[PDB]
């Protein structure tokens, strides 16, 4: 017998995204060949199938840093950041497969299936 | 707030 | 120019209530009375001024355990953390008072308001 | 998916 705020869940995601912004909290730097992105390990795992993995186990749980597969664009790691954190996804003619091949190998089985919708379409 |  | 996910926002809490029921990274313990409560902080922030304030302060954001004023109805508290984590407030005739109570108290403005809408209604 |  609840009652519910519909807003809810977009204003929470709205405050941990001023909270990454601000670097207020942010437990962990992902590195992307030369680049590296703070961020929140809880944000990762819950938009992420390889983020909830990697922080479930013992040993890398307690990790500050985590180097990505060399194969990984950083543009497409960071249109990716963004969207966890907003629910926005930047997606352009020009990064559709660097975007889905970070999505798969991050696995973000939702981005994945628009891109592939959006490239049949093209 | 709405009935969920 | 982005695309939006609709559902992105409460798939990510609903994640981190997951997260929580299964105590995974969760850093801080509340006190409230006897009672103990185990909650990721970045979340308290993002749903409550007090927790916002008592964490962005650069002693207090380093603390496992942070204890709330003992006039705090531990059940209050616990209806407040459900509702955070879920967007869902279990408010009933017996406990909308401590809700109201422990809301004013943790800075939670929508739950206060609907408080003293329900209450104005009786 | 939508555009906001
Ligand atoms: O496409 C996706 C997105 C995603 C998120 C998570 N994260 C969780 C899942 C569960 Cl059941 N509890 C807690 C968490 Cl944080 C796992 C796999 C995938 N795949
Ligand atoms: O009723 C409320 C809910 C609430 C939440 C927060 N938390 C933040 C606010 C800002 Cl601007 N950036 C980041 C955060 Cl985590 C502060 C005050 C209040 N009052
Ligand atoms: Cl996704
Ligand atoms: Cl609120």
């Amino acid at each position: 017998s609840c009652i519910q705020f519909t807003r809810h869940a977009s204003d929470v995601l709205l405050n941990l995204n001023r909270l990454r912004s601000r670097d207020i909290l942010t437990d962990v730097v992902i590195v992307v060949s030369r680049e590296q992105f703070r961020a929140h390990k809880t944000v990762l795992m819950a938009c992420s199938g390889l983020f909830y993995s990697i922080f479930t186990d013992q040993l890398k749980c307690n990790l500050s840093v985590i180097n990505l597969d060399p194969e990984i664009n950083p543009e497409g790691f960071c249109i990716l950041l963004d969207f966890m954190y907003t629910s926005r996804l930047n997606l352009r003619e020009g990064n559709i497969m660097a975007v889905m091949a970070t999505a798969m190998y991050l696995q973000m089985e939702h981005v994945v299936d628009t891109c592939r919708k959006f490239i049949k379409a093209s | 707030w709405v009935i969920p």
